[PDB]
């Protein structure tokens, strides 16, 4: 049980979410009403 | 629901258990 | 009943009337414990009581 | 100069309604999640003392 | 020849006597002498509930249920003059005896059907004209079905009949105009039918054994849910005597 | 994230555990659904209210291959006096 | 000056004549009571049969009227049910009580005259907590 | 109106499970340099 | 179209003011003297009475009890037998004590 | 040997039920959230052709 | 039964908001050393 090498750091930038946080939060607004029906 | 919730909040106390009894960050003697 | 009770309403909405049949009179007395009895629309906002 | 009947007629709604318990804060419960109306119901009227 | 001990905890103290195999000769009656039957007994085999189908024109069916109440389903030690009418037929009546037996069953689904297997009041009537209880004689008669619960039975929340809370108290100002069904709890009384067939007796003694049937209704549960019809059968035994 | 699961393209070590898992979340979802489907499929009738009426998504698949009896005591047939053993929508799920 | 003798002043017989008690002879009715009846009728109520009580009314209505010393004495000598007949000494211990539940053997007149007082004295004390059990207290 | 009493939970969550996911991968990121 | 409490509705009548030689539980006879122990046991072990007088008839009475029955007649009464009121041997031991 | 009134009586529920559109998956919709029963109601019995 | 259509919504959230809070501050910690 020696540590694992294939364990690279997990990547994510501060505007990467600014791209996603939008997409998901907006994606929400649309697809919402169709939930409330 | 109501029951679905009860069995869930529970089955995580079971996960939370498994996790701190095997994913215990070893105590270091220094 | 054995003592046979009866209610009569003075003023209000049910005014003028006198109820004799035990059921009823039993009824009102129980809603009287709450003081002065009012008519509640529970239907609208689905009250629970 | 008024009859037992004409007498209560006088006491107006507002005053009677206060003599109701469903308006005593005291009767609630920690988990009675909502505006009084949900409990006893939307107070519609006075049935008369 | 056997003692309370011999049977204690066994699981037969609830099974009526087995009139020794091989003895079909009948017991003769007089009309010169009056008879009585020391002990009447009705041990059951299987219970049947009439399914309440949603549809109408497709006849009600009788499914089998499973004895949930741990074995305690027998009536042993009953009695009530066995008179011979100016017919030829015999009309066993009744008086004392363990006639009631609350017992429940679990319907095919998850349903729980409870009933009080009973022969209270019972009125036996043999075939119009017999001289000796020959094998295959019968008795089919009525009996009353009280209510699975006396007047003092008090349901979950306060309520009851003889002496329970007046009306659903957990809810003070809710409208009772609907709960009523269970607010007021009336006690019911209907009659059910039985019917015995013999197929074994010892003329010398009088031990007439055989089978039986009877249709009584489930629990009305006070002003609750319209009952369910229950068909119940098994083996039985009664012993005639002067 | 977009590549966060590339950490296994090589060593089939922590790679089998992945498959070993997805595949326990799958059967994990198996019976769990059944208890759910199971816990709401009013069997009382098969003529005007068949499993396929009251949306039942996992149930239907059991019957097809056999398991049609349930430890409740019924059967998607109508019959009431049978009951396969451990292999009732109960065990199947439990399984 | 709380349990005056006008309160210990009880009706011994039917006729309506009265015999008074001492602060003393009272304790014994009691001391006796507990030795003798405690088992049942504690606080004035028969546990073997809740239907019957030791209340002044009850006794008075009984037959023969037992709202008088001689009476509770009659009983303690010969035990019979409410209303006339059925000598119940073969069950309910009494000076009869063919030597049964010896608690009875010993006693004497000094004793029975007093216990019996204790019964009619009590309710005069305990409003009626005397006949009513469990509910009061 | 007479909506779906659970349109909520459905919505709200779908905007938190995923969303919070980013606030997670992102947050650990600024810690790649001992910061909040 | 309404259901009603069977027993306490009978309480607007006789039963619930005097004694129902057809319903009332046994120990209610301790209310007057010369009635409890026996006559009572008898007052009940005999089928209901279509009229308060029918007491006096009861096979076995001694002119004396027959006596008491009459002088205590003014207190007894009768109304329909009530299934919910005496079915479970409640007539005798009505399930309730002191 | 049978009457127009006796004829359909032969055709059993099960079978009649099937010829109903509400049991045709074709009529749904993307946001009809649940078991067909919520839609047209819990099928109780056939009313007859 | 007759539960509060949202009691579930409250339990569900109250078990994520506070909880996630930790699955946030924690993760950023292990990355104090360029790790997942
Ligand atoms: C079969 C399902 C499945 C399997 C077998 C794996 C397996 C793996 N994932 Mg993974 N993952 C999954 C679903 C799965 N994932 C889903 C649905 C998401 C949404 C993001 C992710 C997001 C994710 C990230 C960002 C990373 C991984 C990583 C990995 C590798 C390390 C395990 C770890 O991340 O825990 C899974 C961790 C999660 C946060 C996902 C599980 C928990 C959430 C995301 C799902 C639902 C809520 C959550 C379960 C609440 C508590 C989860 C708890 C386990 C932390 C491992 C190969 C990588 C690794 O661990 O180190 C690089 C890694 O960086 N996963
Ligand atoms: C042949 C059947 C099959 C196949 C080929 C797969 C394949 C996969 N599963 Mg999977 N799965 C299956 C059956 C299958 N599953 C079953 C039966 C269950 C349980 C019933 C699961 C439960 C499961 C979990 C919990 C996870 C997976 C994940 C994965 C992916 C792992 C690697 C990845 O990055 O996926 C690529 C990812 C995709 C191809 C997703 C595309 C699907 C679209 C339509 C998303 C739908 C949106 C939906 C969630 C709407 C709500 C949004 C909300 C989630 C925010 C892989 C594509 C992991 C995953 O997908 O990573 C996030 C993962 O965490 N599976
Ligand atoms: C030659 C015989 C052989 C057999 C019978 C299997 C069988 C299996 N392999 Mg496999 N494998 C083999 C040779 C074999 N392998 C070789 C030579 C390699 C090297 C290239 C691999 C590399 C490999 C990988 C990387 C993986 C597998 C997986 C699997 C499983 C797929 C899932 C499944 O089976 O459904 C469900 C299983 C069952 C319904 C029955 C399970 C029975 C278990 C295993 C009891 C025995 C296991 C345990 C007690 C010890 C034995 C483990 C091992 C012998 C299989 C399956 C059990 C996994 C898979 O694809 O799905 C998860 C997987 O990730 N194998
Ligand atoms: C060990 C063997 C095994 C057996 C006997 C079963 C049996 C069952 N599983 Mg199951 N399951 C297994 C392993 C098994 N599972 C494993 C290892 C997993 C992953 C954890 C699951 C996950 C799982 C889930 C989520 C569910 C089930 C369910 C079921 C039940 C219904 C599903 C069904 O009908 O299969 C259908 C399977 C097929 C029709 C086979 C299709 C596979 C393709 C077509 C074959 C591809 C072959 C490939 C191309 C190679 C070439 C072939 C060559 C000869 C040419 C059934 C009792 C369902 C259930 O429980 O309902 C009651 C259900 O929801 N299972
Ligand atoms: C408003 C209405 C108008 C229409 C909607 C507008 C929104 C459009 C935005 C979409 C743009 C193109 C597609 C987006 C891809 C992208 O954006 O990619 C990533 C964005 O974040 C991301 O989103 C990364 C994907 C993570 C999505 C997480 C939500 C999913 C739920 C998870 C549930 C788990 C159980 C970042 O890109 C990356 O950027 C760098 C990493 O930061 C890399 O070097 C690569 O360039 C890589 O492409
Ligand atoms: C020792 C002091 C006791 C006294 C002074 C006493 C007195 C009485 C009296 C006056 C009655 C009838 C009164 C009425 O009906 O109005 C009675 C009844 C009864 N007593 Fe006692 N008692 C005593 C002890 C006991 C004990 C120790 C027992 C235990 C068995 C007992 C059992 C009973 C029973 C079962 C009755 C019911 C009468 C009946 O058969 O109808 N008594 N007692
Ligand atoms: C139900 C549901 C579902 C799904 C899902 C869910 C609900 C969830 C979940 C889940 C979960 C959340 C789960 C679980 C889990 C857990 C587990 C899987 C576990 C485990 C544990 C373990 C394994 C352990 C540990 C231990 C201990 C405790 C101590 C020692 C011993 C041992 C090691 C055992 C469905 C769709 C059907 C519907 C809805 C709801
Ligand atoms: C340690 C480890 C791991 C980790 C991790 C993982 C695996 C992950 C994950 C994850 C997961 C596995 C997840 C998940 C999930 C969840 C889910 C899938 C859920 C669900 C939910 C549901 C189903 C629901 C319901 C609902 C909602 C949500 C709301 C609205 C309504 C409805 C109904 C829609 C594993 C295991 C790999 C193994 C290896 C290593
Ligand atoms: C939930 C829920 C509900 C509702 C709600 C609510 C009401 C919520 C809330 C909410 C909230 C309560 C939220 C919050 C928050 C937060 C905050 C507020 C935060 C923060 C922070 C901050 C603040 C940050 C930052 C900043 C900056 C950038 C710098 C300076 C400024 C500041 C500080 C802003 C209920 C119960 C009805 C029902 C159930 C569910």
């Amino acid at each position: 049980m020696e540590p694992n090498p294939n364990r690279q750091p997990v990547e994510l930038n501060r505007t990467s979410l600014y791209l996603g946080l939008l997409l998901i939060l907006v994606l929400a607004l649309l697809f919402s009403s169709y939930f409330f029906n | 629901m109501e029951t679905i919730t009860y069995v869930f909040i529970f089955a995580c106390i079971i996960a939370l258990f498994f996790f701190a009894i095997f994913f215990r960050e070893p105590p270091r003697i220094t | 009943e054995q003592q046979g009770v009866t209610v009569s309403f003075y003023g209000g909405e049910l005014n003028g009337q006198t109820f004799t049949d035990p059921p009823t009179v039993k009824s009102y007395a129980r809603k009287a414990i709450f003081g002065e009895i009012f008519e509640f629309d529970t239907e609208t906002l689905n009250s629970d009581g | 100069g008024a009859t037992l009947e004409e007498a209560w007629s006088a006491i107006p709604e507002k005053l009677a309604f206060y003599d109701y318990i469903g308006n005593n804060p005291a009767k609630g419960g920690l988990f009675r999640t909502g505006p009084m109306n949900k409990g006893d119901g939307i107070a519609q009227a006075w049935k008369g003392h | 020849t056997l003692t309370y001990d011999d049977i204690v905890g066994t699981g037969l103290a609830n099974k009526c006597p087995t009139l020794d195999d091989t003895a079909r000769g009948a017991y003769p009656i007089d009309s010169s002498q009056t008879y009585r039957i020391a002990r009447l007994c009705l041990q059951p085999t299987t219970f049947l509930v009439k399914e309440e189908p949603k549809n109408k024109r497709q006849e009600a069916e009788f499914v089998p249920t499973k004895l949930v109440t741990r074995e305690t389903t027998s009536l042993d030690q009953i009695q009530g003059e066995l008179k011979v009418n100016s017919d030829g037929s015999l009309t066993f009546v009744e008086e004392d005896g363990i006639d009631f037996q609350p017992v429940t069953v679990q319907m095919a689904g998850g349903e729980r059907i409870p009933l009080l297997f009973t022969v209270k009041n019972l009125v036996a009537s043999t075939q119009p004209n017999v001289t000796s209880i020959t094998t295959s004689t019968d008795f089919k008669g009525e009996f009353n079905v009280p209510s699975y619960r006396t007047a003092n039975f008090l349901d979950p929340k306060g309520r009851g009949l003889a002496s329970g809370y007046d009306s659903a108290i957990a809810l003070p100002q809710a409208k009772e105009e609907e709960l009523a069904r269970a607010n007021v709890k009336r006690f019911s009384l209907t009659k059910g039918q039985i019917s015995l067939n013999v197929a074994k007796v010892d003329g010398r003694t009088g031990e007439i054994a055989g089978t039986f049937e009877s249709e009584q209704l489930s629990d009305d549960d006070m002003g609750a849910h319209e009952p369910h019809e229950v068909k119940i059968q098994g083996v039985f035994y009664a012993s005639i005597e002067p | 994230w977009y590549r966060v699961h590339t950490v296994l393209i090589n060593d089939p070590g922590r790679l089998i555990a992945a498959h070993l898992m997805h595949t326990a979340l799958v059967a994990g979802w198996a019976g769990s659904m059944a208890l759910y489907e199971l816990a709401t499929f009013d069997p009382s009738d098969p003529v005007l209210n068949p499993m396929w009426r009251q949306g039942m998504f996992v149930l239907p698949f059991m019957a097809r291959l056999g398991v049609t009896g349930s430890w409740s005591g019924w059967s998607i047939t109508g019959e009431t006096g049978i009951d396969p053993g451990f292999w009732s929508f109960e065990g199947v799920a439990l399984a | 000056a709380e349990l005056t003798p006008e309160v210990l002043t009880v009706p011994l017989n039917s006729e309506g004549k009265t015999i008074t008690l001492t602060e003393k002879q009272y304790l014994e009715g009691k001391r006796l009571f507990q030795y003798a009846c405690a088992s049942c009728h504690v606080g004035g109520i028969t546990k073997t049969n809740p239907s019957l009580d030791l209340r002044t009314e009850t006794l008075a209505l009984a037959t023969p009227p037992r709202d008088n010393i001689e009476g509770l004495v009659d009983y303690m000598k010969n035990p019979t049910t409410y209303d006339g007949e059925q000598e119940i000494a073969e069950v309910h211990p009494s000076l009869r009580s063919a030597d049964i539940f010896p608690k009875m053997r010993n006693l004497t007149e000094k004793d029975l005259v007093a216990i019996a007082g204790h019964i009619l004295v009590e309710p005069k004390i305990l409003g009626d907590k005397w006949g009513g059990g469990k509910v009061y207290y | 109106m007479e909506v779906n009493q659970l349109g909520f939970i459905a919505t709200a969550l779908f905007v938190l499970v995923p969303s919070v996911f980013l606030i997670i991968l992102y947050v650990q990121t600024e810690s790649q340099q001992k910061s909040s | 179209e309404e259901l009603v409490n069977v027993v306490d509705e009978k309480l607007g009548t006789a039963y619930g003011e005097k004694i129902d030689l057809n319903n009332t539980n046994i120990a209610a006879f301790i209310q007057y003297r010369g009635l409890y122990p026996t006559l009572a046991k008898l007052i009940v072990k005999n089928a209901p009475y279509e009229s308060v007088e029918d007491v006096l008839n009861i096979p076995g009475l001694t002119e004396r009890q027959k006596q008491i029955l009459r002088e205590n007649l003014e207190h007894f009464t009768v109304t329909e037998v009530e299934t919910a009121l005496v079915e479970g041997g409640d007539r005798y031991n009505n399930g309730l004590y002191k």
